[PDB]
């Protein structure tokens, strides 16, 4: 967490920063498909 | 489909035979599990898959 | 997890994704080896 306000950051265990246009566009951006969950 | 980089082949075992007594392995580098399709490009060696 | 839509996972702690076809196969073809459980 804590990464760059442009971006938010998709993982506890592991650290990878993802832009905000990023989170649920409907599609998987990170390792743990947690951008396309609860939107 | 799978891509397959650096293929080399070297057989362990030959016997002239009637029946497949031949075995040959192949060491490559891949970037996905898949499957691929093998062929003999000369009728001296029949492949069994 | 959330792997291609023609690959299923076949771990929790490891990242291996295969072929839906390779499911119940009568043949192992993971490391925890559930590709055979709950035919
Ligand atoms: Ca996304
Ligand atoms: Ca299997």
């Amino acid at each position: 967490r804590t990464c760059r306000i442009h971006e938010i950051s998709c993982g506890a265990h592991s650290t990878q920063c993802i832009p905000v246009s990023w989170r649920c566009d409907g599609e998987n951006d990170c390792d743990s498909g947690e951008d396309e969950e609860n939107c | 489909a799978p891509t397959i980089i650096d293929l080399t082949c070297t057989v362990a075992t030959c016997t002239h035979s009637s029946d497949f007594g031949g075995v040959l392995t192949l060491t490559y580098k891949t970037d996905k599990n898949g499957d691929c399709s093998v062929h003999s490009h000369s009728n001296v060696a029949t492949l069994q898959e």
